[PDB]
RNA sequence: GAUCUGGUUGAUUCUGCCAGUAGUCAUAUGCUUGUUUCAAGGACUUAGCCAUGCAUGCCUCAGAAUCACUGCAGCAGGAAUCUGCGCAUGGCUCAUUAAAUCAGACGUAAUCUGCCGCAAAAAUCUUGCGGCAAAAUUGGAUAACUUGGCGAAACGCCAAGCUAAUACAUGAACCAACCGGGUGUCUCCGAGACGCCCAGCGAAUGAAUGACAGUAAAACCAAUGCCGCAGUAACACCCAGCAGUGUUGACUCAAUUCAUUCGCGAAAGCCGGCUUCCGGCGUCUUUUGACGAACAACUGCCCUAUCAGCUGGUGAUGGCCGUGUAGUGGACUGCCAUGGCGUUGACGGGAGCGGGGGAUUAGGGUUCGAUUCCGGAGAGGGAGCCUGAGAAAUAGCUACCACUUCUACGGAGGGCAGCAGGCGCGCAAAUUGCCCAAUGUCAAAACAAAACGAUGAGGCAGCGAAAAGAAAUAGAGUUUUUCAAUGGGGGAUAUUUAAACCCAUCCAAUAUCGAGUAACAAUUGGAGGACAAGUCUGGUGCCAGCACCCGCGGUAAUUCCAGCUCCAAAAGCGUAUAUUAAUGCUGUUGCUGUUAAAGGGUUCGUAGUUGAACUGUGGGCUCCCUUGCAGCCCGUGAAAGAAAAAACACGGGAGUGGGUCGCAUGUCAUGCAUGCCGUCCGUGAUUUUUUACUGUGACUAAAGAAGCGUGACUAAAGCAGUCAUGACUUGAAUUAGAAAGCAUGGGAUAACAAAGGAGCUUUUUAAAGGUUGGAGAUUAUGGAGCUG
RNA sequence: GGAAGUCGGCAAAAUAGAUGCGUAAGUUCGCAAGAAGCAUUGGCUCUGAGGGCAA
């Protein structure tokens, strides 16, 4: 996904974009989803960067993923 | 509750109730074959449409398609085994040419009449219902029985009927 | 009673959740122990699966380890000095995991002489053990005073015991500054 | 919690008619999984026809007349499964539960002196108390001192009479395997290459005797011999070779015509 | 079967609606019903209220009988009670409910887990005798019962006296092992002996282990090994190889050592077979498969803006140390920060249990799904809880609210959305029946024998034109009378069935009833048009009435009320209300907008939708084109080398280190042992490309749909059966199922991201500085890289 | 008991400080508003926050 916000402490919001297909009209829609991810101090991502995340045990009310790799800009 | 025995439907009414041409054509068949009601004709209509619908689907597929090979031979085999088509007809395109009288010819009621066991097609109907006809030593009382070509020569009078070695009006006359 | 489910919380959208089932036994919680310093008193609890948890209400003794020496000894608790959650827990002398306590230092001094031959065939081993070995000044000063700071490592409300480890290194200097 | 099993929900391989009753016998926990088993009451009644109903099935079983892996079983809900040996000494019967080429259970008759051997697949390895290595198999056995070269996925040749390991077959390229799950169940092939995907499922590429190629997940294979020519067990009469559906239909029709 | 017809005008050509038409396991109602097979059945309204009866218990050879119980001759059967297991399943219903439940696909390394399978087990000073011995001859209570009873009763109670255990409690030395840690007195020159404390499974805290995988070769010192540095797993004797080697994608996990600290019988049990040992059961603790439970969430899911902002005192989004839980977690206390969601529709309001699936059908679609299988939830409403492996249980307990029953007035009870039944409500839905024979569940349990477990789950009949399949009401002749034939029905040596019933067989096998008006008598709607069929004959006279629409009826009615005749469907046929097609009148495929309804008064403009070209003809062989063979450094240049995965290093890598009988070593040997060029595998340093689309493959409950085979007499069905002390090595084949998720081949059309073009050498020599036996220290010589 | 007294609630009774939450119709958009209404408050022993001046 892509980094959407970095205002929390050691937590970021990422966004996933995809196209959904409607069978009746034979055409697509644009949709998106948001996730909260824990970000270790070993990384320094910025808004707009692309990250790779992995699933882990529940860490808070909304966090279920950890950042594994950052691809800058 | 919790009963899983299946059942379905075998006939459908025409969608124009009073069409002059259709009414006359159907009254021809009832008199010619001695049927009881229009429902017996409409039953034959559904079987033909099922066969023709299947054939159209297969003929769309390419010849080397596996499903066309297996289903195509299966439906042709069934048509030959029941006398709907003669063995000369081999391609799958000839099944689309089946008509209503083609199937009505194979009914047991019209088979026995043309075989010489009955004076008329109405005489054939009562004989079957009265347990006088046997197909391969088996009594059949269903006029709509469809006979197979390999079973045509086995049709004769039953062994328990007076007409062939039975009788184990005359029974009540002598008392 | 007390529950641990998320059904009563708000959604991230801020909207309210409409509940359509009753509370289940598989999501209960229980009241805290609030273990305090005093003469031993415990109460067993029957937990899921038929197992037992020991709920400690009062404790005054425990097992404490000297990490650099890789040994342990049973000593008495003297006081609770620091708690990172709240000052009210120090005031009431509440024993919870990771709080700082002061324990009796006499058994450690006694072991030091028997193992090193120092007072704050066997003689030859004592010379061997002394080689490449020194003692931190900060630890040594506490032993002469009679009390030494330690850190609780068990969970008294879950297991019913209060074990710990003596503070050394930079961790000791951190808490000494907070105390004064 | 669940104690019943509706007949419509039972596995299709048991061959139970939907019109006969509402229920089917629910197998107990045991050596084999519920979805991959054949309960004893089904074997003695619907398969061997020694019992006409459940009442007669109980008389035979509760007397201890049926042995599984050389041990009497008195429970009709016992979950028998793949590779087990069933003996009825009073009638001189010996079978092994296997899969035929269409994925159904098949009872292969066993000669004597080979009813003492069972193949087991290793599914886990761990250390017990006292540093004792232990291997746990697909049928729930625990072997407390396996061969040192054992690895997860290998096959152990086991003597049920004497309770001891006799040989080891390693999972390697060029061995003979049989498929135990999926759409290729019951087919016998030759390991061409195992593709490894960490985290995901590994994929095994196989090739039967005729040269046909197929694949499946690595957890569904079961080593049974060194090579396709020399197996370590007797397989059903198809030898695990799947034939074309059109060809099968023709031959069955031809044989039927010749049968009369 | 990819179809249309009547109604606007004096006529015509349109737009457009109204009416007609066919289906519905879609309901109700009306008129009619001879035979047979197969079936739904108080969901809709009132998750309204309930009289009565029944729906969950279990004993074998194998836990405990002194019934003051029964037979016969102590044996056998055994009422009642204690103990062990189960009652958290099955059955019913659909009220609540919108990232909640559910579907496909995943996770628990975040956890608990009785019954079942395969396994494990060396702790713990007891008993008898008076120091000696060893098959451990352990202890105290309680029911049923007896006595006295209380109370109107109550699935209500009190006291005393007796006695079992697989209930409860206690408790086993020697036989009997291996290994380690800490320590006192003697013999030797640091070694040895002896003495002492502790050393079991599980649990808690602390300290270690849970591998390595890259630059070479020397000296000096102390301590050791072997002969001075050649062999060389490790180890001061018993053991000269008794672990130098757990698993995974990954672990603070499995397991082991050291220190300190706290549930575990050999049931002190029960039966047999052999003549003392042999078998079958039963049970405590530890461990991990299986059957489960609980939590989490990748994509998807109706209408509404006359609902635009929502959340955050008092948890809203995150952080730190804790608490609680079986476990993760704002689940919760304290402190800190200011976040989190929203026109890609948040928040609010409305109607709904979710799927598998049903109806309709050219295709695309529209619509239904309370209801048999799977998942969820509830037991009048609302909370709370004990027991238990598992319940926030309701034919369990506690309280309140609303209803309600008995009473001697003191008190005591109740929960049919289980099966039958009532009352109400409504347009709307059966018998207070028989049985455990089949299918299953429980359990101390095979069946039999003195000797039959329960089961309204379930099955079988009754009622039952919801719906579905087959099929009578005659046939053949002769001039208006002659022949046969058969069922409906009545019966039966009988068959079926748990017993009955229905179906099937028969009306002599010596021996067995019956059609002529075959009264054994077919109905429901119509006859101007749409739409098949009368310009008939009476009555009425804009009345009565018909008419879905157009329209008839005012004295000659093709339409009303009747009689004749005729038409359509037929054991069925009308009517009402919904819904699908008809409908290209919701239009993606596929509508219309000058005048029929409908382009905004004109511009600017943000989300959004859409968006120009280009990096590319391979060539030669037997002028372009067709075909086919075989080779190209497959533009140009330049001959192993440049030219367009590479380079390292691991023996704990490869079923000894993958392919290309006796001679030695060892003998204190169970050494019984040993030898006669590119690929594997794991690690480190360097490599710079997705998505979408398309082709294969993998993974995907049945029932339902499609479909192969099969003369249940045919068919709706079903999965069976066919052929000769048994064979068929019998059969029960295949297919499709949205979207999302997994692996991999292809690169034409496209999408995402980046950039905005002046932030833009290679190699070869030379010089300068800055493994030594092993383990523990010291130093130096060089690699390799650093500059000049 | 609570306006039945009286021409008439005259007179008397009643509300009451401060702090937190909360607050309708109407409107000249300023108000209405202290609208209405609910809750806390003592004593003692502690804890936290809010500063200046020199190295
Ligand atoms: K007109
Ligand atoms: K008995
Ligand atoms: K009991
Ligand atoms: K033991
Ligand atoms: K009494
Ligand atoms: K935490
Ligand atoms: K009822
Ligand atoms: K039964
Ligand atoms: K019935
Ligand atoms: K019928
Ligand atoms: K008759
Ligand atoms: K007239
Ligand atoms: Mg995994
Ligand atoms: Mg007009
Ligand atoms: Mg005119
Ligand atoms: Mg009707
Ligand atoms: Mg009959
Ligand atoms: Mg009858
Ligand atoms: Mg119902
Ligand atoms: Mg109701
Ligand atoms: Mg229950
Ligand atoms: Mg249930
Ligand atoms: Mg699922
Ligand atoms: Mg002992
Ligand atoms: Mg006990
Ligand atoms: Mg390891
Ligand atoms: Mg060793
Ligand atoms: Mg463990
Ligand atoms: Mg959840
Ligand atoms: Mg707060
Ligand atoms: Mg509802
Ligand atoms: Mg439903
Ligand atoms: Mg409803
Ligand atoms: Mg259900
Ligand atoms: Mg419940
Ligand atoms: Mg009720
Ligand atoms: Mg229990
Ligand atoms: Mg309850
Ligand atoms: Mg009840
Ligand atoms: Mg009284
Ligand atoms: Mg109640
Ligand atoms: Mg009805
Ligand atoms: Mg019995
Ligand atoms: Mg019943
Ligand atoms: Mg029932
Ligand atoms: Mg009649
Ligand atoms: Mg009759
Ligand atoms: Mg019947
Ligand atoms: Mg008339
Ligand atoms: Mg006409
Ligand atoms: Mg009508
Ligand atoms: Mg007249
Ligand atoms: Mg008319
Ligand atoms: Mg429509
Ligand atoms: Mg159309
Ligand atoms: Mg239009
Ligand atoms: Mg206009
Ligand atoms: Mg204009
Ligand atoms: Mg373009
Ligand atoms: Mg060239
Ligand atoms: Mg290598
Ligand atoms: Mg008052
Ligand atoms: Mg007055
Ligand atoms: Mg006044
Ligand atoms: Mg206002
Ligand atoms: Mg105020
Ligand atoms: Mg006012
Ligand atoms: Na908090």
């Amino acid at each position: 996904g892509v980094v959407h916000s970095t205002k929390m402490h050691r937590t970021i919001i990422i966004r996933r974009n995809y196209l959904h297909f409607i069978k009746k009209y034979q055409r697509y829609q644009k949709r998106h989803k948001s996730l909260a991810v824990h970000c270790s101090p070993a990384f320094d991502p910025k808004q707009g960067d692309e990250v790779v995340i992995g699933q882990c045990r529940p860490l808070s009310k909304t966090i279920r993923y950890n950042v594994l790799e950052v691809v800058s800009k | 509750m919790r009963n899983y025995n299946n059942f379905n439907r075998v006939w459908k009414a025409p969608r124009r109730p009073f069409e002059k041409e259709r009414l006359d054509r159907e009254m021809k068949l009832c008199g010619q074959y001695g049927l009881r009601c229009k429902r017996e004709i409409w039953r034959v209509n559904m079987t033909l449409s099922k066969m023709r619908r299947t054939a159209r689907l297969l003929l769309t597929l390419p010849e080397n398609h596996p499903r066309r090979l297996l289903e195509g031979s299966a439906i042709m085999r069934r048509c030959h085994e029941y006398g709907f088509l003669d063995e000369e007809k081999d391609k799958l395109d000839y099944v689309l040419s089946l008509t209503v009288p083609d199937i009505l010819e194979r009914r047991l009621q019209t088979i026995v009449f043309k075989a010489g066991l009955a004076k008329s097609v109405h005489h054939a109907r009562v004989l079957i219902q009265q347990r006088h006809i046997a197909v391969a030593k088996q009594i059949v009382t269903i006029p709509s029985f469809i006979v197979r070509v390999s079973s045509e020569r086995h049709i004769a009078f039953a062994d328990a009927s007076p007409f062939g070695n039975g009788r184990t009006r005359a029974k009540a006359a002598k008392r | 009673g007390i529950v641990r489910s998320r059904l009563h919380k708000r959604k991230i959208t801020g909207g309210k959740t409409k509940i359509h089932r009753k509370r289940m036994k598989a999501e209960l919680g229980r009241l805290p122990a609030n273990t305090r310093l005093g003469a031993r008193r415990v109460s067993p609890v029957r937990a899921r699966g038929g197992n037992f948890k020991i709920r400690a209400l009062r404790l005054d003794t425990g097992n404490f380890a000297w990490a650099s020496e890789a040994i342990a000894h049973r000593v008495r608790l003297l006081d609770v000095v620091y708690n990172a959650t709240s000052n009210e827990l120090v005031r009431t002398k509440t024993l919870v995991k990771n709080c700082i306590v002061a324990v009796d230092a006499a058994p450690f001094k006694r072991w030091y002489a028997k193992h090193y031959g120092i007072d704050l065939k066997l003689q030859r081993e004592w010379t061997r053990r002394r080689r490449n070995h020194r003692v931190e000044k900060a630890i040594a000063d506490q032993l002469r005073e009679g009390r030494v700071l330690a850190r609780i490592t068990s969970r008294p409300g879950q297991s019913g015991r209060a074990d710990g480890i003596l503070l050394e290194g930079a961790e000791l200097q951190f808490y000494l500054k907070r105390l004064e | 919690a669940k104690k019943h099993l509706k007949r419509l929900y039972a596995p299709k391989d048991w061959m139970l008619s939907k019109l006969t009753g509402v229920f089917a016998p629910r197998p107990r926990p045991g050596p084999h999984k519920l979805r991959e088993c054949l309960p004893l009451l089904v074997i003695i009644r619907n398969r061997l026809k020694y019992a006409l109903n459940a009442r007669e099935g109980e008389m035979i079983l509760r007397q201890g007349l049926v042995h599984v892996d050389n041990h009497p079983r008195r429970d009709g809900k016992y979950p028998a499964g793949f590779m087990d040996v069933v003996e009825i000494p009073k009638t001189g019967d010996r079978f092994r539960l296997m899969y035929d080429v269409k994925g159904r259970f098949a009872l292969v008759n066993l000669s004597e002196a080979e009813a003492q051997i069972k193949l087991m697949k290793v599914v886990n390895l761990y250390t017990a108390t006292g540093r004792v290595p232990v291997a746990v198999t697909h049928d729930g056995h625990r072997i407390r001192y396996p061969d040192p070269h054992t690895s997860i996925g290998d096959t152990i040749v086991y003597n049920v009479k004497e309770k001891k390991c006799v040989d080891l077959i390693k999972n390697r390229q060029g061995k003979a395997v049989i498929v135990t799950g999926g759409a290729n169940r019951g087919r016998i092939g030759e390991i061409v290459k195992v593709e490894c995907h960490p985290g995901a499922f590994n994929i095994a590429h196989l090739k039967d005797a005729s040269g046909a190629e197929f694949a499946t997940r690595a957890a569904n294979i079961f080593v049974i011999g060194k090579d396709l020519n020399n197996l370590q067990v007797t397989v059903p009469k198809q030898q695990g070779l799947r034939m074309n559906v059109i060809q099968e239909r023709e031959e069955r029709l031809i044989a039927a015509e010749a049968r009369k």
